[PDB]
C-alpha cells in the first residue's frame, strides 16, 4: 500500500495464508479513512475495502485483556485538520467560555485532543460563528456535590476550558462535561482578559504574580 | 476655533449632543448599556454599534468609511471591559455639510468626533480619557497650515487632515494619537509642522469642551 | 505561603488559536513574529501585468475581452487580481475639482454567501478617495479623442483621428479586485495591485460614423412640440489605443506599521516601543491596536497617512521609523518590476 | 399564515382582497367576530359609482371602504386621490351600503357551502 | 426532499420498490401516472393560460401573454418565468428550473419559432409565466404539463401592415378582433426515478425521498431532446448508477411519452 | 446607482467593440488558499478557447439551522473577470455538481456540519475570433482536488468528460456514472459520447492522482 | 462464530481481488500557472535600504529554535 | 459650586491613604492605577470612618446599571422554569426573579403574579457577566419586606440622579409638596422608575404631571409653586 | 393499456333531519343563563357564533360545533406521531394540531424497562432511543393550559412504529374509541390514530396476543422477512384508506376490511387511485349502511 486517493481499492473484506500447516484467517476491517464498497465485474459481485482519503495506508490488529485475525485497515494523511478528526462522543476538545447564565457554561470548539501530547485545531473563525458551539451545564462541571453548583465560581468569559464531548446534542450545540480531574480551565487571565496570566495552584484555586489577587475557578488538576 | 455645542437635547435616548464647527453641524446620539443582538455580543467587552447619516441623501460607502474612523477614535476612548456582552449605540446625523461633500468630508468627520464624544459624556458611559479633533488643510500658493479651514480654503487645498489627539491629566496631557488621517501630497516637515500646530489648538478644543461639559452637566448635579 | 507552580504549554498552532495575544508576545521575546518574520522584515512581492487584458499579445488582440489592463499580485499568502474595465460618457491648477478616479470593486472570498461585508465596502471607497486625493488621473487624461468613419471608395470603411488640437466624451475607468486567501490587513496589497495595474491600462480609440441615419427624435406634448437631441453612438477601436496618461511622480505604494509593547511576563529563556511591518496573521491583526498606514510616492511624496493609536503611543520616533522604511518600500516596490 | 394569489385584476383590488381573506379564514375554522366586507367607490363628477372597475379608476378618484358586519363602523378607510371634502361622506354611505349586499353575497354562498356538507354529512 | 419520513419507513419503501417485481406504495405500475386534472383558457386578459391538479394536492398555473420586439436585437423570443409559492426568486430550485425551462423552450432548439415571426423585423415575444401554488417533489413535469397545454390553446393578435419593413416600413398595425391561433409543438418534460435498478415514471414524494438517483428527460417531435438532466430526487440516499439504467429510462421515456402525449393532445 | 458599491456616473456606457477530434492540455495546482480547508487550481488550453478557475472548499464547519446524522454539501459558481454566465445557468450546474459529490462525498463522517464548495470562474477566454458545458468537467476536476486537499473523504475520485454538448461524469473506473448532461448535440449520439467522455474522464482521472500524490 | 465461512471461499475472494486490481492498473502554466502557486519569500531591508531576500532555510531554523525554547521555556515557575 | 472631574484627570486621594472606590472611579487591572472614568462632581468621605474612606463621583446618566442591594421597579415580561423574567428598563438586558423568594416564600408554594406586573423589588445580586437577580424577600431584610406587587397606580420614568435624590435626600421637597395637596402612596426604584397612586386618577394623575415638570427644571425651589398650578389646571375641567 | 388519465375543462377556473348552522357574528340567543363555550362570544344577554357550524346545546351549555379545523387534543386520546425535534429531557412530536406535543424523558419505557436503574446518561444519549423523523404510538397523558398535549409511551402496547407504512386522512374521519389498534385479512395491522395520523404495519405477535424483546422496542429495523403479497397487502389497504377519506367518510375497521374484498374485483392494485373506483366504492360503503340502518 504504497499510495492512498479516494477511490482507490486497498484490499478484500477477508484473506488468508498457510502458515506451519495451518490456514490464518485475516478479518479486514474498514477504518478511519477507508469503507467498504460493494463494485460489480465479470458478473458477480464483490465487496472491497476503498480508500476514501488521500495519504499512506495504515493498519492496526489487537487483543486485550479485561483460528481468526482482525486486522484495521485505515488511511491517515500524508505530507493540522480539523475535518478528518470532528469532535465525536467521547472526545477531549479545547474551548472559550463565550457566555454565562446562571443555568449553562457555554464555550466554542477551538480544538481537539488525541490519544499519546497532541492536538487538532479548528481553521474556523470565531468572528463570524463559524465554529461549532457546545455547552457545559451545571450538573456536568464537576463530579462532587452536582446538586449545589455556581457557575460564576466555574467559568469565566474568555476562559480556556478543556471539556470531553458527552453527545452531539443538536445541529446548534455540542453537548461537553469537565467532571474530571484533567478537565475544566486551563488558560485565563485575570478579570476576563484585562489582568495578567493566571496559573492553576490549586485545583479550585486560580493565582496571579503581578495582580496580587486570586479568583477561584474550576481548573484542571496540576 | 469658535465651536459651539450644546448637550443632552433629545429625550428618548441615554445621551446626545449637537456640534457646530463653521457651517458644519452634527447632531449625535447614545444609547448604552444595553441588550446586543447575538451577532453584535462581545464575552468581555462592549459592543459599538456606529451609524452615521449624510446631510443629503441616504448612506452610502462613503459613510461607512466616516464610521470606521470614528470607530477607531471610540473604541480605546470608552473602558469597554466594564461593560460584558452589552451594547452602546452611537448614532451621527450630519445635518450640514460645511463643505463640498462631493470632494471632502474633512469637517464632518471631526465634528462628528467631537460630538460622539459630547454624547458619550452625556450618557454617562465609562471613558479612559478626553478627546478633541481638529480639521487642518494646506495651500499650495499659501505654503500655509491652516486650522479648521473654511469650504472654500479647502477647494484651493492641495492636502486635508483629520486630527484627533487622546488628552488626560485636566487636558495638558496627550496621551495618544488617536486618529490622524492625511490626505494629498505633503512631505515629512510639512507633516510635524502640522503636528506641532495642530496639537495646540486641539488642546485648546479640549479646555472648551471642558467648559461646555461642566457649563451644562452641573445645574443637574446637586451639590 | 511561598509555592512553586508548572505551566502547561500548548503547540504553537495551538497557541496561536488559544491566545493570539500571548502567541505574538512569545515570538517577540524571540526576536521574530507569529509569521516568522522579524521586526522590520516585508513580504515579498510578486506581480504579473497586463496577462488579462486583451492586448496583452500586440500580435494577437483579443477580441471577446473587455479588459483594458490587469494585476495578479501575490504577497506573502495572498493574492490579489485586479482587472481594468472601461466606459464612455458624455460631457457637459493642482486643485482636486480637476482630478478623476477608478470605481473599485473590491471582492474578499471567505467561504460565506451574502450582502457586501463592511470590508469589502471600505476597501473600495479609501482606494477611490486615495486616487483622487493623490492626483493620480487628472480629467484631461480621460478626454476622448472622438475620430470619424466614414465610407471611402471601393466600398471601405476608414477612420480619421484628430491629434493635438460639439460634443465632447470621457473615458470612465471601472475596477475588480479579488482577493484570494485572506491572512490579515490587505487594503496595502488592493492598493499596490491597483497602481501596478493602472499603469498598463490602454484606452481604445473611439469614433463616430461620419453621418449616421439617426436624427432627432420628435417628443409631442399638450399642444407644443419638442425633439429630443440627437443622440450619437460612440464606438471603440477594435484594436488601436492610446496608453493612459498617469502622474508617475504622484504614484505611491502602500506599507502598513505596528506597534507593540514588549510583556515582561511573556519572555522565554535561552519599557520599548516595537516597530513592526507588514502586518500578517490573525496574532497580529487581533492584538495590536496602534497602528501606521502610509502611501509613499518615490519621489518621497506621501499621497496618504493613517494613525491609529489605540494601544501603545505613538511617538515621534515610531513614525520618523515608519516613514523611512514607506521609503524604502516604496523605491522597491517602483523599480521592481520595470512596470 | 395567509398567502394571495391575484391572478388577474380589474379595479376594485383591494375591497376583493378583503373578501378574499374573510372567506378564505372561515373556511379554516378560524375563529373571528364578524365579517369584513370590502368595496370600492369612485366619484365621477358629482356622480357616485359602486364597485368601480379599471377604466373608472383611471377616470376618477376611488374611495375603498372596508365595512365590519352590518354595522357602520369602518375597519378600512382608503381614499389615494382628491376628493372633494363634501363629497365624501356620500361617498362612504354608498360604500356601506354596498359592503352590506357583498357581505349577504357572501353570508349567502357560505350557508350553501355548509348546508350540503351538513346534508352530505349527517 | 419535502416529505419527512423515518428510517424504518425509508427502509420499507426502499426494500418494496427494489425489488425485482417492482412494489409500488399505491400499487401503480413503472409507468403508470397518476390522474391530473386540466383547465384551460380561464385567464381572458392573456393570449393562453392553464391550471394542472395533481392527486396530492399539487397545483401549477400557467400563464401566455404575447408582446411585439425586435428580433434582431432580442435574441430570445420565448421567456419562461418560474415562481414557486414559499420560494425566494432566487432560490435554489427557482432558478434552476427556471434555467432547465427556457432550454427546453429554446426558439431554436424545441419550438417552431417561425409561427412567432410576424414581418422582416419584428416577432412575437412569448412569456411563459410559471406559478406554483404548491407541490411535494420536483415540479418539473407537472410545469412541463401546463406549459404544454397553454402553448396549445394560445391565441395571437394578427397583423394587418405589410410585412417588408425594409423598403416600404410600415408601422405594425393590427387587427381589432380577429386573432390567429398559435400553432406550435410544446416539447415535453419526464421526470424517473431510480431506486436500485428500477426505473419509475412519475415519483411520488415517499418514492423520492428513497430514490437513489433520478433523471429528466426532454421529449419533442415524438423523440428524446434535449435537455436531459440527471438529477438527486433527494440528498441523503443519491448513488451512482450503471450506464444501463440511463439507457433503460431512455427507453422507457420513448415508448410511455406518445400515449402521455395522446391523452394530452385530446380536442 | 448603488449605496454599497462604487458604479461610477449613470449617464456613462459600456465601451463596445466594432470591426475595422483535437487533444486537451490541463495544469493543476492544490492547496495555495491558507483561508480555507482545500483549494485547487485547474487551467485548460484548448484549440480557441482556454479556462482558469479557482476553486475553494470550507468545511466541515458549524451548521445553525438543523441537526444531522450525515454532513451537509453545497456548491456556489461565481462569474470571473471577464466572461459572465447567467446566473441562473451557474446555479443549474450548481445543482448538476450537488448531485454528483452527494455521490461521491462520504457524509456520514461528518454529522451536523457543513462542507462548502465555491468555484469561481476566474478566467475564461473565448477566442474564436450553451458555452458553460465545456467549462463543466474542468469544475469537477477543481471540486475533487479541493476537497481531497481539504481531507474531505471520497468514495472515489471522480471526474468527467465533454463531447458535443454532452456531459457525463464517472466514478469505479468508469464502470459507472455520477451524472449526466445533455445540451443541444446530436441524435443516437449517445454510445459515441460515453466513450469520448470516459477518455477524458480517464486523463483526468490519472492527471489528479498525480498532482495529489507528487505535488 | 466465524468457522461458516471457508478459507477456500476466502481464496477466492483473493483471486477476483486481483483480477479486479490487475484490470485497473508534465505541468506548464499557461496563464495563472505561475504566479498563483509561489512559495511564500520574506525579505528584509538593510541600512541602506536594499531589499534583501530572506534564505529559504532561515525561515526553518527559526521555527525549529522558537520551538526548542517555549519547550525547556516553560517548565519553572515560582509564585511567592 | 463643586469640584468637577474629567475622565483622565489625576486622582486628589494618595495611594497611602485607603480608600473604597464607588462609582465613576476605576481600578486599572493592568497598571493598578486608580483613575476616573466619569464626568462630574467628585466626592469623598471624611476620615475617620472606620479608617476607610469612600471616594465616588456623581455623574448624570439615565441608564441603569444593576448593583447588589438597590430598590428597583421592575415590570414581568416572562416566564422562565425557576424564575420570572424582569425587566428594570426598556431595551436593557433582563433580570431574573426567583419562584423561592416571596413574602411567605415555600419551594411548594408558588406566586400568583402575572405577565405585566410591577414588582417593588431589591437586587440581592448583581454580577457583571451575568443576568441579574432580583429578590422580592431579603435576607438583609430579615423577615421584613416592602416587596411585592404594585396595584394600578401610574409609573413615570426619571433620570438616575433624580430617583436617587428622591429616596436617599430627605431635604428633597417634593414628597412634601405632595403632601400638602393630597395624600397618596409612592414606591422610588434607583433604575429610574417612580411608582405613584392615589384614590383618585386626577390626582395620580396630577402627581404625575409634578412629577416629571420637576424633573425636566431641576430647580428645587419651583416644585412648591410648581405643583400649585398644577393642581389648579386639574380643576379645570 | 393507458399511460395516464387526465381530465380537461375550458374556459373555466373550476369546476361547478334537520341541523341548525350560523355563521360568525350571528346571533345565537338573547338568554344571559348560558354558560358561553368555544365557538361564541357574548354581550350582555346577546350570544354572538365565533365560527361557522352547527349550534349545540348540552344542559345548559350552549356552543357552536365548527364544520372546519385542526385535530383538537383531547386527553386519553390515541394519537401516532412523529418526532420534530429533541431538546433537553424532552421529545417533541408532531401530531397534526395547532402545536407540537411534549413527550418527556421520563414517560418513555427506557431499554431494560423496569429492572435497569435511572440514568444520567440517558438523557444526552436520547436521541439514539429516538430521533427526528421516528414514528411512534402514545397516548395524550395531560392538556396544557393552551390545549397543547402532553404525551407518553409508558405501556408496551406503545411506542416506535415499523415494519410497515405511514398515510394520513382529515381528523374528522377518525373518531375515539374503545381501541384504535385493529387486524386485518392479509396478516396486517392498522394503527388508526385520533389526530388522522394511520400506521399500517405487518401483524406482530403482540398484535396477535391483543386478542388472543424490550431492548428492540425503538429499532428503525424493518422485520427481515416480509413477504410480497403483505407488501401488496398493505398497498391494497392504504389504497382503499383515501378512498374513504376521499368521499369525506369516516373510517371503520369494518368499513376497511368490506372495501378491501371488495376492490378484489380490480386486478391491479395501482388501480385504487383512480375517482370512479373510489366513487363507486364509497357507494358500495354507504348503501349497505343504510340497508343496516
Amino acid at each position: 500500500p504504497e499510495i492512498a486517493y479516494p477511490g482507490k481499492l486497498i484490499c478484500p473484506q477477508y484473506g488468508t495464508e498457510n502458515k506451519d500447516g495451518e490456514d490464518i484467517i485475516f478479518n479486514y476491517v474498514p477504518g478511519p479513512g477507508t469503507k467498504l464498497i460493494q463494485y460489480e465485474h465479470n458478473g458477480r459481485t464483490l465487496e472491497a475495502i476503498t480508500a476514501t482519503l488521500v495519504g499512506t495506508v495504515r493498519c492496526e490488529e489487537e487483543k486485550k485483556t479485561d483460528t481468526v485475525k482482525n486486522i484495521l485497515v485505515s488511511v491517515l494523511p500524508g505530507t493540522n485538520d480539523f475535518a478528518n478528526n470532528l469532535p465525536k462522543e467521547g472526545d477531549i476538545v479545547l474551548t472559550r467560555v463565550t457566555r454565562l447564565s446562571l443555568q449553562r457554561a457555554n464555550v466554542e470548539i477551538l480544538a481537539v485532543e488525541d490519544k499519546p501530547a497532541t492536538f487538532s485545531v479548528s481553521q474556523a473563525s470565531s468572528d463570524l460563528g463559524e465554529t461549532f458551539r457546545g455547552i457545559i451545564r451545571s450538573q456536568d462541571v464537576r463530579s462532587t456535590d452536582r446538586d449545589r453548583v455556581k457557575v460564576i465560581e466555574c467559568f469565566k468569559p474568555g476562559d480556556i476550558v478543556r471539556a470531553q464531548v458527552l453527545s452531539l446534542g443538536d445541529g446548534t450545540n455540542y453537548y461537553l462535561t469537565t467532571a474530571r480531574n484533567d478537565l475544566g480551565v486551563v488558560f485565563a487571565r485575570a478579570a476576563n482578559g484585562a489582568g495578567g496570566l493566571m496559573y492553576a495552584t490549586d485545583w479550585q484555586m486560580m493565582t496571579s504574580p503581578v495582580t496580587g489577587a486570586t479568583e477561584k475557578r474550576k481548573c484542571a488538576k496540576p | 476655533m469658535s465651536v459651539q455645542a450644546e448637550i443632552g437635547i433629545l429625550d428618548h435616548v441615554d445621551g446626545s449632543s449637537e456640534f457646530v464647527s463653521q457651517d458644519t453641524k452634527v447632531i449625535c446620539s447614545v444609547t448604552g448599556p444595553i441588550e446586543p443582538k447575538a451577532r453584535q455580543e462581545l464575552p468581555t467587552q462592549l459592543a459599538l454599534e456606529i451609524i452615521v447619516r449624510p446631510a443629503k441623501g441616504v448612506a452610502t460607502t462613503r459613510e461607512k468609511v466616516l464610521e470606521d474612523k470614528l470607530r477607531a477614535v471610540l473604541t480605546p476612548l470608552i473602558t469597554r471591559h466594564c461593560y460584558p456582552r452589552q451594547l452602546c449605540q452611537i448614532t451621527c446625523q450630519i445635518l450640514e455639510s460645511g463643505e463640498d461633500e462631493a470632494e471632502f468630508s474633512l469637517r464632518e468627520l471631526s465634528c462628528c468626533i467631537n460630538a460622539a464624544f459630547l454624547a458619550l459624556v452625556d450618557a454617562g458611559i465609562a471613558l479612559n480619557s478626553m478627546c478633541a479633533s481638529i480639521p487642518i488643510a494646506i495651500i499650495k500658493d499659501t505654503s500655509d497650515i491652516i486650522v479648521d479651514p473654511t469650504a472654500e480654503q479647502l477647494k484651493i487645498s492641495l492636502s486635508v487632515h483629520t486630527l484627533a489627539l487622546e488628552f488626560v491629566n485636566g487636558g495638558k496631557v496627550v496621551k495618544n494619537v488617536l486618529l490622524l488621517d492625511s490626505n494629498g501630497d505633503f512631505n515629512e516637515d510639512q507633516l510635524f509642522s502640522l503636528l506641532e500646530l495642530g496639537e495646540q489648538k486641539c488642546q485648546e478644543l479640549v479646555t472648551n469642551i471642558r467648559r461646555i461639559i461642566q457649563d451644562n452637566i452641573s445645574p443637574r448635579l446637586v451639590v | 505561603e511561598t509555592i512553586e507552580i508548572h505551566p502547561i504549554t500548548f503547540p504553537p498552532e495551538v497557541l496561536a488559536r488559544i491566545s493570539p495575544e500571548l502567541s505574538l508576545q512569545r515570538h517577540l521575546s524571540l526576536g521574530i513574529r507569529p509569521c516568522l518574520r522579524k521586526y522590520e522584515e516585508f513580504r515579498d512581492v510578486a506581480i504579473e501585468n497586463n496577462t488579462l487584458s486583451r492586448y496583452a499579445d500586440a500580435g494577437n488582440i483579443d477580441t471577446k475581452n473587455n479588459i483594458l489592463g490587469s494585476n495578479v499580485l501575490k504577497s506573502g499568502k495572498t493574492i490579489v487580481i485586479t482587472s481594468i474595465t472601461g466606459g464612455i460618457i458624455e460631457e457637459t491648477e493642482d486643485i482636486i475639482a480637476n482630478y478623476a478616479s477608478v470605481y473599485p470593486v473590491v471582492e474578499v472570498e471567505r467561504g460565506r454567501v451574502g450582502a457586501c461585508t463592511d470590508e469589502e465596502m471600505t476597501i473600495s471607497q479609501k482606494l477611490h478617495d486615495s486616487i483622487l486625493h493623490s492626483r493620480i488621473l487628472p480629467k484631461k487624461a480621460l478626454k476622448v479623442k472622438a475620430g470619424v468613419r466614414s465610407a471611402n471608395e471601393d466600398g471601405t470603411f476608414s477612420v480619421l483621428y484628430p491629434d493635438e488640437l460639439k460634443r465632447k466624451w470621457s473615458y470612465v475607468l471601472y475596477a475588480k479586485i479579488v482577493v484570494l486567501s485572506r491572512t490579515g490587513p490587505v487594503f496595502d496589497l488592493c492598493w499596490n495591485s491597483l497602481m501596478y495595474a493602472l499603469q498598463s491600462v490602454k484606452l481604445p480609440r473611439a469614433f463616430i460614423d461620419e453621418r449616421a441615419s439617426d436624427l432627432r427624435m420628435t417628443i409631442r406634448t399638450r399642444g407644443r412640440s419638442a425633439t429630443i437631441r440627437e443622440t450619437y453612438e460612440i464606438i471603440c477601436d477594435q484594436t488601436k489605443s492610446v496608453p493612459l496618461m498617469i502622474n508617475a511622480k504622484n504614484i505611491a505604494f502602500a506599507s502598513n506599521y505596528g506597534i507593540v509593547e514588549l510583556d515582561p511576563e511573556c519572555q522565554l529563556q535561552n519599557l520599548n516601543t516595537v516597530l513592526i511591518a507588514d502586518l500578517d496573521t490573525e496574532a497580529e491583526e487581533t492584538s495590536i491596536h496602534s497602528t501606521i498606514s502610509i502611501l509613499a510616492a518615490p519621489s518621497g511624496n506621501y499621497k496618504q497617512l493613517t494613525l491609529m493609536g489605540g494601544g501603545a503611543k505613538i511617538t515621534p520616533e515610531m513614525i520618523k521609523r515608519s516613514l523611512l522604511l514607506s521609503r524604502v518600500r516604496a523605491d522597491d516596490l517602483s523599480t521592481r518590476f520595470n512596470i | 399564515d395567509i398567502e394571495i394569489h391575484v391572478l388577474e385584476q380589474d379595479g376594485g383590488i383591494m375591497g376583493s382582497l378583503i373578501n378574499g381573506i374573510t372567506l378564505a379564514l372561515i373556511d379554516a375554522g378560524i375563529s373571528m367576530f364578524d365579517y369584513i366586507s370590502g368595496i370600492s367607490v369612485g366619484l365621477y363628477d358629482t356622480t357616485p359609482l359602486l364597485d368601480t372597475n379599471s377604466l373608472e379608476e383611471n377616470a376618477m378618484s376611488t374611495v375603498t371602504l372596508g365595512v365590519v358586519g352590518k354595522s357602520e363602523k369602518l375597519s378600512l378607510l382608503l381614499v389615494e386621490d382628491k376628493i372633494p371634502l363634501d363629497r365624501l361622506e356620500n361617498v362612504l354611505a354608498i360604500g356601506i351600503a354596498g359592503a352590506h349586499r357583498v357581505r349577504d353575497l357572501m353570508d349567502e354562498e357560505l350557508r350553501k357551502h355548509a348546508q350540503k356538507r351538513v346534508s352530505n354529512a349527517s | 426532499g419535502h416529505m419527512s419520513l423515518s428510517v424504518a419507513e425509508k427502509s420499507y419503501l426502499y426494500d418494496s420498490l427494489a425489488s425485482t417485481p417492482s412494489i409500488r406504495p399505491d400499487g401503480r405500475l413503472p409507468h403508470q401516472f397518476r390522474p391530473i386534472e386540466i383547465f384551460t383558457d380561464f385567464l381572458p386578459s392573456s393570449n393562453g393560460s392553464s391550471r394542472i391538479i395533481a392527486s396530492d394536492g399539487s397545483e401549477c398555473i400557467v400563464s401566455i401573454k404575447s408582446k411585439v420586439v425586435d428580433h434582431h436585437v432580442e435574441n430570445e423570443l420565448l421567456q419562461v418565468d418560474v415562481d414557486i409559492a414559499g420560494q425566494r426568486d432566487d432560490a435554489l430550485v427557482v432558478e434552476t428550473i427556471t434555467s432547465l425551462l427556457n432550454k427546453v423552450l429554446k426558439s431554436g432548439s424545441g419550438v417552431d419559432s417561425s409561427k412567432l415571426q410576424l414581418t422582416k423585423k419584428y416577432s412575437f415575444k412569448i412569456f411563459v409565466d410559471v406559478l406554483v401554488i404548491s407541490s411535494h417533489s420536483h415540479p418539473i413535469s407537472l410545469i412541463s404539463f401546463a406549459i404544454y397545454s397553454a402553448l396549445n390553446s394560445t391565441y395571437l393578435p394578427k397583423l394587418i401592415s405589410a410585412f417588408d419593413d425594409l423598403e416600404v416600413e410600415e408601422l405594425p398595425t393590427f387587427h381589432d378582433y380577429d386573432m390567429v391561433k398559435l400553432d406550435i409543438n410544446p416539447p415535453l418534460v419526464f421526470i424517473l426515478a431510480v431506486v436500485g435498478n428500477n426505473m419509475l415514471l412519475d415519483p411520488a414524494a415517499n418514492e423520492s425521498e428513497v430514490a437513489n438517483n433520478g433523471l429528466i428527460i426532454s421529449w419533442s417531435n415524438g423523440k428524446i431532446t434535449s435537455p436531459i438532466r440527471s438529477v438527486a430526487l433527494n440528498d441523503s440516499n443519491v448513488k451512482s448508477f450503471k450506464p444501463h439504467l440511463l439507457k433503460q429510462g431512455l427507453a422507457m421515456v420513448e415508448k410511455y411519452a406518445p400515449d402521455v402525449v395522446r391523452s394530452l393532445e385530446n380536442l | 446607482q448603488d449605496r454599497r458599491r462604487l458604479l461610477g456616473p449613470a449617464a456613462a456606457k459600456p465601451m463596445a467593440f466594432s470591426n475595422t477530434e483535437s487533444e486537451q492540455e490541463l495544469s493543476l495546482h492544490t492547496g495555495f488558499i491558507e483561508n480555507c480547508n482545500g483549494s485547487a487550481l485547474v487551467e485548460a488550453r484548448s484549440l480557441g478557447h482556454q479556462t482558469s478557475l479557482i476553486s475553494a472548499v470550507y468545511g466541515p464547519r458549524s451548521i445553525r439551522g438543523s441537526f444531522t446524522s450525515q454532513g451537509t454539501i453545497s456548491i456556489q459558481l461565481k462569474n470571473g473577470l471577464l466572461e459572465k454566465y447567467n446566473t441562473n445557468e451557474l446555479k443549474e450546474v450548481s445543482s448538476f455538481l450537488m448531485g454528483i459529490f452527494n455521490s461521491v462525498v462520504n457524509l456520514s463522517r461528518y454529522p451536523k456540519s457543513g462542507i462548502d464548495i465555491f468555484v469561481y470562474l476566474t478566467y475564461d477566454k473565448d477566442l474564436t475570433n450553451s458555452q458553460i458545458s465545456s467549462l463543466i468537467p474542468h469544475c469537477i476536476t477543481s471540486i475533487t482536488l479541493a476537497l481531497a486537499d481539504a481531507g474531505i473523504e471520497l468514495v472515489d475520485m471522480a471526474g468527467a468528460g465533454e463531447a458535443n454538448g454532452t456531459v457525463v461524469s464517472f466514478i469505479k473506473n468508469g464502470e459507472e456514472i455520477v451524472g449526466f448532461w445533455k445540451d443541444d448535440g446530436d441524435d443516437e449520439d449517445l454510445l459515441e459520447c460515453l466513450d469520448r467522455c470516459k477518455e477524458q474522464y480517464n486523463r483526468y482521472r490519472d492527471l489528479m492522482i498525480s498532482c495529489l500524490m507528487n505535488q | 462464530l466465524l468457522e461458516t465461512i471457508s478459507v477456500p471461499q476466502i481464496r477466492d475472494v483473493m483471486e477476483r481481488f486481483s483480477v479486479l486490481c490487475n484490470s485497473n492498473i508534465t505541468n506548464s502554466s499557461i496563464l495563472l500557472g505561475k504566479i498563483l502557486p509561489r512559495e511564500e519569500h520574506d525579505i528584509a531591508y538593510s541600512k541602506d535600504g536594499l531589499p534583501n531576500k530572506v534564505k529559504t532555510e532561515d525561515i526553518r531554523i527559526r521555527a525549529q529554535n522558537f520551538k526548542s525554547a517555549l519547550a525547556n521555556l516553560e517548565d519553572i515557575i515560582f509564585e511567592i | 459650586m463643586s469640584t468637577f472631574i474629567f475622565p483622565g484627570d489625576s486622582f486628589p486621594v494618595d495611594p497611602t491613604t485607603p480608600v473604597k472606590l464607588g462609582p465613576g472611579i476605576y481600578c486599572d487591572p493592568n497598571t493598578q492605577e486608580i483613575r476616573p472614568v466619569n464626568t462630574g462632581v467628585l466626592h469623598v468621605s471624611a476620615k475617620g470612618k472606620s479608617g476607610v474612606q469612600t471616594a465616588y463621583i456623581d455623574y448624570s446618566s439615565k441608564r441603569y446599571i444593576p448593583s447588589v442591594n438597590d430598590f428597583v421597579i421592575g415590570v414581568i415580561i416572562g416566564t422562565f422554569s425557576d424564575s420570572y423574567k424582569v425587566s428594570l428598563q426598556n431595551f436593557s438586558s433582563s433580570v431574573s426573579l426567583s419562584y423561592m423568594a416571596f413574602p411567605n416564600a415555600s419551594k411548594k408554594n408558588r406566586p400568583t403574579l402575572q405577565v405585566g406586573d410591577l414588582v417593588y423589588a431589591r437586587v440581592c445580586t448583581a454580577e457583571k457577566e451575568l443576568e441579574a437577580e432580583i429578590e422580592c424577600f431579603d435576607s438583609t431584610t430579615g423577615r421584613d419586606a416592602g416587596f411585592g406587587i404594585l396595584e394600578d397606580g401610574m409609573i413615570i420614568d426619571v433620570n438616575l440622579n433624580f430617583a436617587r435624590q428622591l429616596l436617599f435626600n430627605n431635604d428633597f421637597p417634593l414628597l412634601k409638596v405632595l403632601a400638602a395637596h393630597t395624600k397618596f402612596e409612592v414606591a422610588i426604584g434607583l433604575n429610574g422608575k417612580i411608582w405613584v397612586k392615589c384614590e383618585e386618577l386626577s390626582n395620580t394623575l396630577a402627581c404625575y404631571r409634578t412629577i416629571m415638570e420637576c424633573c425636566q427644571k431641576n430647580d428645587t425651589a419651583a416644585f412648591k409653586d410648581i405643583a400649585k398650578r398644577q393642581f389648579k389646571e386639574i380643576l379645570t375641567v | 393499456s393507458e399511460v395516464i388519465t387526465i381530465t380537461k375543462r375550458n374556459g373555466a377556473f373550476q369546476n361547478s333531519s334537520d341541523s341548525q348552522i350560523v355563521t360568525p357574528g350571528e346571533l345565537v340567543t338573547d338568554d344571559p343563563i348560558w354558560m358561553r363555550g368555544h365557538g361564541t362570544y357574548f354581550l350582555d344577554n346577546m350570544t354572538y357564533s365565533s365560527v361557522a357550524g352547527t349550534v349545540s346545546r348540552v344542559n345548559r351549555l350552549l356552543s357552536v360545533i365548527p364544520l372546519k379545523g385542526r385535530y383538537a387534543p383531547e386527553t386519553g386520546d390515541h394519537v401516532v406521531g412523529r418526532i420534530a425535534e429533541v431538546g433537553n429531557k424532552r421529545w417533541k412530536v408532531d401530531i397534526g394540531g395547532k402545536q407540537h406535543a411534549v413527550l418527556m424523558l421520563g414517560s418513555v419505557n427506557l431499554p431494560g424497562g423496569i429492572l435497569r436503574r435511572k440514568s444520567e446518561s440517558d438523557e444526552l444519549q436520547m436521541r439514539s432511543f429516538l430521533k427526528e423523523g421516528d414514528l411512534l404510538n402514545a397516548e395524550v397523558q395531560s392538556l396544557f393550559q393552551d390545549g397543547s398535549a402532553s404525551l407518553h409511551t409508558r405501556s408496551l402496547k406503545y411506542g416506535k412504529l415499523r415494519n410497515g407504512m405511514f398515510c394520513q386522512v382529515p381528523s374528522s374521519l377518525i373518531v375515539r374509541a374503545k381501541n384504535h389498534t385493529h387486524n386485518l385479512p392479509g396478516n396486517i395491522t392498522v394503527v388508526l390514530g385520533v389526530n388522522g395520523y394511520i400506521w399500517l404495519r405487518k401483524t406482530s405477535q403482540m398484535d396477535l396476543a391483543r386478542d388472543t424483546s424490550s431492548w428492540q422496542i425503538y429499532s428503525d429495523e424493518n422485520d427481515p422477512s416480509i413477504s410480497n403479497n403483505i407488501r401488496q397487502a398493505i398497498c391494497r389497504y392504504a389504497n382503499v384508506i383515501k378512498a374513504l377519506a376521499f368521499c369525506e367518510i369516516g373510517i371503520t375497521q369494518q368499513r376497511i376490511v368490506s372495501a378491501y374484498e371488495a376492490s378484489m374485483v380490480y386486478s391491479n392494485v395501482g388501480e385504487l387511485i383512480e375517482k370512479n373506483v373510489m366513487e363507486s366504492i364509497g357507494s358500495d360503503i354507504l348503501t349497505a349502511e343504510k340497508m343496516r340502518g
